[PDB]
């Protein structure tokens, strides 16, 4: 499974550009697709989302009425056409795939991303620890706090944890606040109470070094948090 | 021919005829005890409150 | 709406699955299913060759009508434990060889199978497209062997027409649900090429009768 | 000679019957007469599962007691979220003639089979987001009436070739074959501890099989016709059978005979499905009269009736937690009762 | 103003009153019986055509009750009517009768789809599509029928003798509308018979039953429809052209009872013919035995 992306580059302010996310090695038609935006030095920010069959399309408040996201299922390619670009839009746009059913693993794959550099009522999540020193082999507990309780009446606490290694696309670690994503080693664990959540890494290694993000999925201005960088 | 099949049937019956058989009363009492012990954990037999029931509508 | 984002997306996926299921169901509704239950193995392969594992599915089209045929004679098991799976089949294609009145008698086995199928509780309304194959062999054999070896009672002469009519009439009387179902008889052979058109005509008649029964006219 | 072999066989059968009669000192009715009645239990259709366009022939609850898989002659294998009536998956079958379906205890695999003589195993929790055939196990010379999962790598199947078999899924080969039935096996139930299983065939007999040595331990008779349903008691030392004679019979293992017969003069229709409630007090039997009758195991009395279907109740399963009873019928509906 | 429209009186008035009241009562009874049969069938109500027949039964029920009440109240009762209520009554009678002919046309279209596209009849006509076409037929009938409640109220102009407070414009428009619907029925059934004959000829070449059976049933239906509705339509045409001043209004008053006769013959000729309705009736009788 690979999600390659194109587009990006130098764009004059006020211009227009269309990003393409080619999908291969998986069933693109059945997978609701996302666009997550990461500023050059800041964290991740959600942009758009097109469902399977292009049924429901949701936008962020920053890009609403300015960005249009569409997909071509026969061609297996995602499109994010955006007009009237501002300077706040310079970032590395990621193509994120997420299927939704009981027991699914949304945001499982993140594409490499395309760098675009333009010429010159939301559930806020706070990660207080911006940086934590770490020695390999020890244990650490990254803490994320939610403004509104993320425990829905259905009994699922919609909290997702991600890891972004230096110079690599984010990967899924824990979904729904305690469910190890496929492929992730069993050392990671996640716990929470509805408003405060923690992620534990026993026997940390060199691979675990990176920046950790917590994402809410209760409502749909999907809000991330400032990452927690785990350096040695 | 079928002689081998008949011999196999006889051997199977001999294997089935040497098993230890407990009294039917003991088996009945064991089944009764199992049904009585787990009666509290049987939502079908004893109706559960509507809040407890997952299939409430 | 008391549904989270993931629950709403799951509902949307369920609706898409429902839509695809309805599309496939309409496609299978415009599908004509036929059961090929031929006695023994005579007349099956010739028919499947003319008109183109437990079940050998055969799919073919004629006059823009999609026919699906099932060859379940290879099951080699108790027929009463899976013959209800074929309930609702549009028609039953029965093959009866006509050169086996000399080869109990093979025609008597065919008649017994006809009793089993035409008078089965799952096939009360399902019509039968009876194929009387091996015509040329019957014509060549009747001039040397009379019909009396198979049927003890036969007042007709040794001519082919009378004997064929007698066999067809016998197989017609084998059924007791005269009102509910109708048996279609065609005397075919290896060389015949109108068998596809006969199946189309019989199946169209069966569908017409079923629709008119449902619409209330009959 | 052959005659003396037959004489030895019948003498051994007579010896077995004499041992059974000697061990039969009291009837379960005599022992369970003093206990309190089950009571009038009434269940309502909590959920109705639409979407199927043909007769539902099998179903099986997942171990989570929330997800279930349904098999229908339309060629669709649908996985159901019983709590919300949401289709999670719709697996397109190669052969539309499916007569069994099982949910693996882990939840990663689902196997369905039928007249194609193969119950193919489908990988649900796989990448690519598409359910794909993990392995198509072939080797049966008849229809696969029921195939159930021991682990993610072993699956036991009951076929109409008078032979059940245990398959190693990865290697796709019959690890052990189980022979001895003289008729088509139509039902198969695994023990809770998954060390032995009992299979009912059309020979009006149910044989216990050890899944390790591969030889039958016990043969149970009493039915006057073919057995279409079989289920283990939750304890593991009893099992119930349903036949076309319109009677459910409960057999015990450690005493090797029949404890109760569950029959009524009003019902003459066959029994397609039999399942036991948790704690084993309730015996739900799916009849051909479009009714899912609820018997009491300890007393032959009829606790209640689930009259909500318009056609034969082919399949019937009780959740592992024992909270819901889901009955599938040939009306293309999958009603869940509680 | 209806004083000139009074023509029915005497022992003749008594006879037509009792007979028309019985006509309405028996028609309503059997129509509600068949309507309940289709509603409570639980399987026939799902079939797309039996809901068309149920609509025919309901339209016949409304026609029977409304027409019987109106005719008895206005002629043999000599009961005065007010403008709004009288116009509503005319609209209701016209609505239910036009809906009955619309249901007959819908059944004709159904039976034509049974033969024109045999393999795809179930797909081409589902329960929902049957419901939507039933709704559009009902609303079209209601609009055309209740036009004189709203559209015209006999502005200064000649108004038909046979239908007080109905301007001849409405009579002409209705006559073309219902003539078109009857033409649709007699053309749909003609095409059904033609297709059946062509199919029977095609089948006979490889090997006189289906075509003859459809001929009998459809001919009986068309014949009863004609012999019941055609005379009143002819008298209406006579009223449109002639001086609408003659005793033939009495002939029309007696003859429109053929409309209630058609209402009474509709369910025995349409639903009772179907074996499913008979089987459901047997099941209902078995339930009633308890
Ligand atoms: C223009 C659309 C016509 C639709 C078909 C109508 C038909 C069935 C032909 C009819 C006949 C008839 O008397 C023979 C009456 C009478 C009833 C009266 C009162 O209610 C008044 C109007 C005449 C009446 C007795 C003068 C009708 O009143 C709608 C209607």
């Amino acid at each position: 499974v690979q999600l390659v992306e194109s587009g990006g580059g130098l764009v004059q302010p006020g211009g227009s550009r269309k990003l393409s996310c080619s999908a291969s090695g998986f069933a693109f038609s059945s997978f609701g697709m996302h666009w997550v935006r990461q500023a050059p030095e800041k964290g991740l920010e959600w942009v758009a989302y097109i469902s399977s069959g292009s049924g429901t399309i949701y936008y962020a408040d920053t890009v609403k009425g300015r960005f249009t996201i569409s997909r071509d299922d026969p061609k297996n390619t995602l499109f994010l056409q955006m007009t009237s670009l501002r300077s706040e839009d310079t970032a590395m746009y990621y193509c994120v795939r997420s299927i939704y059913y009981y027991g699914s693993s949304p945001f499982d794959f993140w594409g490499q991303g395309t760098t675009l550099t333009v010429s010159s009522s939301d559930i806020v999540m706070t990660q207080a620890t911006s940086s934590v020193p770490v020695t390999p082999g020890e244990s650490v507990s990254i803490s994320c706090r939610s403004s509104k309780s993320l425990l829905h009446s259905n009994g699922n606490t919609y909290l997702y944890w991600f890891l972004q290694r230096p110079g690599q696309s984010p990967q899924l670690l824990i979904y729904r606040m305690s469910n190890l994503a496929s492929g992730v080693p069993d050392r990671f664990s996640g716990s929470g109470s509805g408003t405060a959540f923690t992620l534990t890494i026993s026997r940390l290694e060199a691979e675990d070094v990176g920046v950790y993000y917590c994402m809410q999925h209760l409502e749909y201005p999907l809000t991330f948090g400032a990452g927690t960088k785990l350096e040695l | 021919a079928s002689i081998a099949q008949a011999r196999k049937l006889v051997e199977q019956l001999k294997m089935e005829a040497n098993i230890d058989r407990i009294k039917v009363s003991k088996a009945a009492a064991d089944l009764m005890a199992y049904c009585e012990a787990h009666a509290k954990e049987d939502p079908l037999l004893t109706p559960v409150p509507a809040s407890e029931n997952p299939f409430r509508e | 709406c008391t549904l989270s984002a993931e629950d709403k997306a799951a509902v949307e996926r369920s609706k898409m699955i429902d839509r695809n299921l309805r599309e496939d169901g309409e496609k299978a509704a415009r599908e004509v299913k036929l059961l090929l239950l031929g006695a023994g193995e005579s007349g099956k392969s010739t028919i499947v060759k003319q008109m183109k594992t437990g079940i050998v599915e055969t799919h073919f089209t004629f006059k823009d009508l999609h026919f699906k045929m099932f060859d379940v004679g290879g099951q080699r098991s108790e027929r009463k434990k899976w013959i209800h799976c074929f309930e609702g089949v549009t028609a039953i294609i029965f093959c009866v060889a006509l050169s086996d009145y000399d080869l109990m008698n093979r025609m008597h086995e065919s008649m017994k199978l006809f009793d089993s199928i035409c008078n089965n509780k799952w096939f009360t309304d399902t019509s039968i497209i009876l194929f009387l194959n091996k015509k040329d062999l019957f014509e060549e054999k009747i001039k040397k062997s009379p019909l009396t070896i198979c049927y003890p009672e036969y007042a007709g002469s040794n001519t082919y027409e009378e004997a064929a009519a007698y066999i067809q009439c016998q197989f017609e009387d084998l059924n007791k649900r005269k009102d509910t179902k109708e048996i279609y008889t065609h005397f075919t052979c290896a060389t015949d090429t109108k068998n596809v058109q006969f199946v189309f005509d019989a199946v169209t008649d069966v569908i017409i009768k079923n629709n008119l029964k449902d619409c209330g006219l009959f | 000679e052959l005659d003396q072999l037959r004489q030895e066989a019948e003498q051994l059968k007579n010896q077995i019957r004499d041992a059974r009669k000697a061990c039969a000192d009291a009837t379960l009715s005599q022992i369970t007469n003093n206990i309190d009645p089950v009571g009038r239990i009434q269940m309502r259709t909590r959920r109705t599962l639409r979407g199927h366009l043909a007769k539902i022939y099998a179903m099986h609850w997942g171990t989570d007691s929330r997800l279930l898989v349904s098999a229908s002659q339309d060629g669709k294998l649908i996985i159901w979220d019983s709590y919300t009536t949401n289709k999670v998956h719709a697996i397109p079958l190669r052969s539309s003639w499916v007569m069994t379906c099982a949910y693996a205890p882990s939840g990663n695999y689902v196997a369905c089979g039928g007249l194609d003589n193969i119950c193919s195993i489908y990988n649900l929790k796989t990448r690519e987001g598409n359910v794909r055939v993990s392995r198509e196990l072939a080797g049966h010379t008849g229809y696969l009436s029921c195939c159930r999962f021991l682990d993610d790598n072993q699956i036991v199947t009951s076929s109409g070739d008078t032979t059940c078999a245990l398959w190693d899924i990865e290697t796709g080969q019959q690890t052990t074959t189980f022979t001895g039935h003289t008729g088509d096996v139509m039902s198969l139930s695994l023990a809770p501890d998954t060390r032995l299983f009992v299979s009912g065939a059309c020979d009006a007999s149910a044989k216990l099989w050890d899944v390790r040595e591969g030889m039958c331990r016990q043969t149970f008779t009493g039915h006057e016709s073919d057995i279409n349903a079989i289920c283990f008691f939750p304890n593991g030392n009893a099992f119930a059978t349903g036949s076309d004679d319109a009677t459910c019979r409960l057999f015990d293992l450690r005493a090797d005979q029949e404890l109760m017969t569950y029959s009524h003069d009003n019902i003459i229709c066959g029994i397609t499905s039999v399942s036991f409630s948790k704690s084993g007090r309730l015996l739900l039997a799916g009849y051909d009269d479009f009714n899912c009758n609820v018997w009491d195991a300890l007393k032959a009395d009829r606790a209640g009736v689930l009259a909500g279907h318009d056609n034969r109740v082919s399949c019937l399963g009780v959740t592992d937690d024992g909270m819901a009873v889901a009955t599938g019928s040939w009306d293309s509906f999958l009603k869940i009762w509680n | 103003p209806m004083k000139d429209y009074m023509i029915l009186s005497g022992p003749q008035k008594t006879a037509v009153a009792v007979l028309c009241t019985l006509l309405g009562l028996l028609s309503a009874l059997e129509n509600v019986a068949v309507l309940y049969l289709i509603l409570s069938s639980h399987q026939l109500r799902r079939k797309p055509s039996y809901l068309f027949i149920g609509s025919l039964a309901g339209a016949d029920f409304l026609a029977s009750v409304v027409f019987a009440c109106s005719f008895v109240n206005f002629h043999v009762f000599h009961g005065v009517d007010s403008k709004a209520v009288f116009l509503l009554k005319i609209g209701s009678v016209t609505m239910t009768f036009t809906a009955s002919v619309g249901s007959l046309l819908l059944t004709a279209i159904d039976r034509y789809l049974c033969l024109r596209y045999p393999p795809s009849y179930k797909a081409l006509l589902t329960r929902g599509r049957a419901l939507v076409t039933l709704g559009i037929m009902w609303v079209l009938s209601a609009l055309v029928s209740y036009l004189p409640l709203m559209g015209w109220t006999c502005c200064p102009r000649p108004c038909s003798e046979l239908f007080p407070l109905i301007p001849n414009d409405y009579l002409l428009s209705w006559l073309l509308f219902i003539a078109f619907l009857f033409s649709g029925i007699i053309y749909t059934y003609g095409h059904v018979l033609w297709k059946a004959h062509q199919h029977v000829a095609s089948l006979s070449g490889h090997q006189m039953r289906l075509d003859v059976r459809l001929a009998k049933t459809l001919g009986l239906v068309l014949a009863v429809l004609l012999i019941c509705w055609f005379p009143v339509l002819a008298l209406m045409a006579h009223s449109l052209a002639t001086t609408l001043s003659d005793q033939v209004k009495k002939a029309f008053a007696f003859c429109s009872m053929l409309c209630l006769i058609n209402s009474m013959v509709n369910p025995v000729i349409y639903a009772l013919r179907s074996g499913e309705i008979r089987s459901s009736a047997h099941h209902c009788l078995a339930h009633w035995k308890k």
